[PDB]
């Protein structure tokens, strides 16, 4: 999963 | 040539499944032809850093994870490059140029 907020 | 702002990540080297941040902060990001080598690059500079240097190949894909998220595998870097974005817009023509750069 992505970084924050991404 | 081509430019844009987003924040870039690597994954981690030991799990490849965490996203370690390269910049501290947003960072241009462009795509340009290297006339002494006769192909398409990705780079990205940071102070004295060349956070990014990928040159792109046939066999490389560039996969949209999320709505302001994308990445790629570089393995002549040893490494998977991420780019979070400000916006989807960014992130969509950022896509399309990877595809439009690499079909050349």
């Amino acid at each position: 999963t992505p970084p924050s907020p991404f | 040539i081509f430019s844009t702002r987003a924040h870039v990540f690597q994954i981690d080297p030991n799990t490849k499944k965490n996203w370690v941040p390269t910049s501290k902060h947003a960072v241009t990001v462009s795509y340009f032809y290297d006339s002494t080598r006769n192909v398409y690059r990705i780079i990205s500079l940071d102070g004295s850093k060349a956070i990014i240097n990928s040159t792109i190949t046939p066999n490389m894909t560039f996969t949209k994870t999320s709505q302001k998220f994308g990445q790629w595998a570089d393995s002549r870097a040893n490494t998977v490059y991420g780019l979070g974005f400000s916006s989807e817009h960014h992130l969509s023509k950022f896509a399309e140029k990877f595809q439009e750069f690499k079909e050349a």
